[PDB]
């Protein structure tokens, strides 16, 4: 189904999900409750950001902060989400996540990061 | 006028205002516009496409309603 903005990012992130374990992005909500999803994505673009293998699902309190802060530190990502907010709610809104990844994606492409595959 | 917004709103499953250049062209041809592919590319070449990846449809809507 190409007719869907959310579908574009879904397959995009899911493509990287095949290169990870303990993570499965079914939807932009429940699948992000693990927190690791954020770090997995950031780690894929920034290998020198942190060690994903050293990250524990129980370290969710620091996981969100690590992902957000590092992304904002190396890619000046707009902090539309909060650590406390995400942990307290557990399940974030798909629109909030979409917008976060939206600007992030744009920022990565304009900096020649996502365009790592030409033809 | 809202029909144009809704047309893009069907594609934009979140309501942000940003879509792909590929989907954008599909909406333009879906509306049954009387513009050729050449003209589409003309406007496209005068916009941001191969830069950030997300094309704001709002710009096209306004432009279309002006002409």
């Amino acid at each position: 189904g190409p007719l869907g903005s959310k579908n574009m990012l879904l397959e995009w992130c899911r493509a990287m999900t095949r290169n990870y374990e303990h993570v499965d992005i079914q939807n932009f909500s429940s699948s992000w409750s693990s927190g690791m999803a954020f770090c997995a994505l950031i780690h894929k673009f920034f290998p020198e950001a942190f060690d994903y293998a050293e990250l524990d699902p129980a370290k969710r309190r620091h996981n969100f902060t690590l992902a957000f802060s590092t992304a904002e530190k190396l890619a000046d990502c707009a902090q539309l989400l909060e650590v406390d907010d995400m942990v307290r709610l557990a399940v974030p809104d798909s629109k909030c996540v979409y917008t976060y990844i939206q600007e992030l994606y744009r920022s990565l492409v304009q900096k020649g990061l996502v365009k790592t595959k030409k033809k | 006028e809202e029909e144009i917004r809704e047309a893009f709103r069907v594609f934009d499953k979140d309501g942000n205002g940003y879509i792909s250049a590929a989907e954008l062209r599909h909406v333009m041809t879906n509306l049954g516009e009387k513009l050729t592919d050449e003209e589409v590319d003309e406007m496209i070449r005068e916009a941001d496409i191969d830069g950030d990846g997300q094309v704001n449809y709002e710009e096209f809507v306004q432009m279309m309603t002006a002409k």
